[PDB]
């Protein structure tokens, strides 16, 4: 007897019992971060430990289940994700050493504090103070002490720890039949078994360079933009021929950048859009804005939401003895039981986030009709893009006025667009250098062309050509300023922001043109598109069965992401990148050093 | 559905083959799945189908119960006391009726 029936009944049985477990697990995460009680913590320690038991067992059991005698191809990806040989091929000694290393760093990470110079009593948990001073003001030595210390305590204690972790990860996923730990990470984007649209583990090396060298003429001048957008800052401590110090990252790896811009500003007299006094005068509430969003989505044809959604969803801050943090998120409990959480307070960003979660309600009701082990979108790239399409369209004055924040007597101008583009210029343009740095450094080391001891040094000719940061205190293996942040303190990768950036304008243009709209891709809105609404709702019904080119050719007709929109959709920005720099130095030389 | 966990009631999900119209199936036996024999126990390519509700008040609309009653009026030949209620009226005398 063939094993196709065996494995499909096996995956269905996993669906049943592991869906009991994962249903109570989604409800348990929900409870855990809404109730903090010791028995519930003991449930997290013990009952939550029952979660990890069964998946490994059938991961080992389905490992014995074979791949040869299967028609109905579906099971092939199932076992590759349910045999999950991966790390289990190697020795429990290796995996146990790395895991107990992770437990050690987790404990010491949970226990961490660093604080003020000369006054170790008004101490500073990295939450409320001098770090916020670094961003709201321009306090140089302040961000020094913060970031120096927040590695000097954490990073030094785990430097041999983290280094052994990384090198032995290299060893394991060299032995993984993959190339290294990061190709083990790379195992996400592989697709095959449909003719013509294969993706390999070596072709992706070159093409993204080409799209990045389709970034590079923009990028090297985008490079020449932040380089130039930092000119008016400091004449005496930064020579125009010099490398800029390390403590201008914005973060502990430069994850956000908008710091020196409002000092560099050419035109900053006009205040931003602030309507908080009007909210105080009128006193709207999230309940009113909730049906506001509901009827806006009705204007594009979207229905209401059921009872079990919100009879557990608490929409207000609890306070009292029930301590709950105010980070809003979108949740799902499964089996026709879906639930959401937010904190309520009058804010335009809170309204936009509520729209984010309702657009997500429809947009991930998209894949609620698939079998349990496959409930996703065509690939994982459309996700962070189709998530924020409508919210970013609402960032334009049109929908923000349709929600009634502004009076009708306001006339339309193109100066609004020019300074909105300018504002995005001094706000958002910071992350892509580091993003693609980690992406391309990842692909080379994952194939093996950049070492670990000269990580900083090779990342200096680079970064003097990426975003301009270099140590004034050079780092050897003792001193310490990468790991002051939790994200890359836990070793992830950086392709998703590139995917979002180039994909979102492609979706807007394709929706515009199937809806028969024309214009620039900053002005390419998807509102009032019912005839493409059953397309936009079909843009959200794909599955995970086909290679990405089939899904593209169906939803939009263009099989690939387009970077001619990168070189000619920036044609105005790439020029405003030049126009703002037409009377400024295009370049800022890179040879002087602070410590000589 | 009861609150404290409805592990009393049970579900059934599997059988071997197709079935004729109009019969009751109460099969709870081990299913032989692969080439290896089962001998009536879970093991090498073997499976026991039965599971319980375990209902908490949280389960969703599709998995919330919908009592379906199939009123199967099977038509055969009887006087069939059960046909339907009959009404009546009041009578008037000494008139052409």
């Amino acid at each position: 007897s063939t094993t196709e029936d065996l494995a499909k009944t096996f995956l269905e049985k996993f669906n049943y019992e592991a869906e009991e477990l994962s249903y109570q697990n989604s409800l348990a995460s929900w409870n855990y971060n809404t109730n903090i009680t010791d028995e519930n913590i003991q449930k997290m320690n013990i009952a939550g430990a029952k979660w990890s038991a069964f998946y490994e067992e059938e991961s080992q059991h389905a490992k014995t289940y074979p791949l040869e005698e299967i028609q109905d191809p579906i099971i092939k990806r199932q076992l590759r994700a349910l045999q999950q040989s991966g790390s289990s091929v190697l020795s429990a000694d290796k995996r146990e050493r790395l895991n107990t290393i992770l437990n050690a760093m987790s404990t010491i990470y949970s226990t961490g504090k660093a604080c003020n110079p000369n006054n170790p009593q008004e101490c500073l948990l990295l939450e409320p103070g001098l770090d916020d001073i670094m961003e709201n003001s321009k306090d140089y030595n302040e961000r020094l002490w913060a970031w120096e210390g927040w590695r000097s305590e954490v990073g030094k204690q785990l430097r041999p720890l983290y280094e052994e972790y990384v090198a032995l990860k290299n060893e394991m996923a060299r032995a993984n039949n993959y190339e290294d730990y990061g190709d083990y990470w790379r195992g996400d984007y592989e697709e095959e078994w449909a003719d013509g649209y294969n993706y390999s583990r070596n072709q992706l090396i070159e093409d993204v360079e080409h799209t990045f060298t389709q970034i590079k003429p923009l990028y090297e001048h985008l490079h020449a933009y932040v380089r130039a957008k930092l000119m008016d800052a400091y004449p005496s401590r930064i020579s125009p021929t010099g490398c800029l110090p390390a403590h201008l990252l914005g973060d502990m790896w430069g994850r956000f950048w908008t710091n020196l811009y409002p000092l560099m500003v050419p035109f900053g007299q006009k205040p931003n859009i602030d309507v908080t006094d009007a909210m105080v005068n009128q006193s709207w509430d999230a309940r009113r804005i909730f049906k506001e969003a509901e009827k806006f989505f009705v204007s594009v044809g979207l229905p209401n939401m059921t009872e079990g959604f919100w009879q557990n969803s608490m929409l207000t801050e609890p306070g009292d003895n029930r301590k709950v943090v105010c980070h809003p998120t979108a949740w799902d409990l499964g089996k026709h039981d879906f639930r959401i959480k937010m904190c309520t307070k009058v804010t335009m960003d809170d309204f936009l986030t509520a729209h984010h979660e309702m657009g997500h309600i429809q947009y991930d009701m998209a894949y609620a009709a698939q079998p349990f082990l496959l409930r996703n979108g065509a690939n994982e790239g459309f996700h962070e893009a189709v998530g924020e399409i409508m919210s970013l369209s609402a960032a334009t004055p049109n929908h923000l006025k349709n929600i009634g924040l502004l009076p009708p007597d306001f006339s339309e101008d193109s100066e609004t667009d020019i300074n909105f583009l300018l504002k995005q210029a001094l706000t958002i343009v910071g992350t892509l250098p580091f993003t693609y740095m980690l992406e391309k450094w990842r692909w080379m080391v994952f194939k093996g062309e950049i070492p670990k001891e000269q990580w900083m040094q090779k990342w200096w000719e680079m970064k003097r050509d990426i975003v301009g940061v270099v140590e004034p205190l050079p780092h050897d293996e003792t001193y310490c300023d990468p790991a002051a942040l939790f994200h890359v303190a836990n070793d992830y990768s950086f392709i998703r922001y590139y995917t979002r950036t180039i994909y979102q304008f492609q979706f807007q243009e394709a929706l515009c043109q199937i809806a028969k709209h024309e214009g620039p891709l900053y002005k390419c809105d998807i509102s009032n598109s019912r005839e493409a609404g059953q397309k936009l709702h079909e843009m959200l019904s794909l599955g995970r069965s086909k290679p990405w080119t089939f899904a593209l050719e169906r939803v939009v007709g263009a099989k690939t992401m387009d970077v001619r929109p990168l070189l000619n959709y920036f044609e105005p920005l790439f020029t405003w990148l030049k126009e703002q720099n037409r009377n400024s130095f295009v370049g800022w030389n890179t040879d002087w050093s602070p410590y000589a | 559905s009861k609150v404290g966990g409805n592990y009393n009631y049970l579900f059934r999900l599997f059988r071997k083959s197709n079935l004729k119209p109009f019969e009751r199936d109460i099969s709870t036996e081990i299913y032989q799945a692969g080439s290896t024999p089962c001998n009536g126990v879970e093991g090498f390519n073997c499976y026991f189908p039965l599971q319980s509700y375990g209902f908490q008040p949280t389960n969703g609309v599709g998995y919330q119960p919908y009592r379906v009653v199939v009123l199967s009026f099977e038509l055969l030949h009887a006087p069939a006391t059960v046909c339907g209620p009959k009404k009546s009226t009041n009578l008037v005398k000494n008139k052409c009726v």
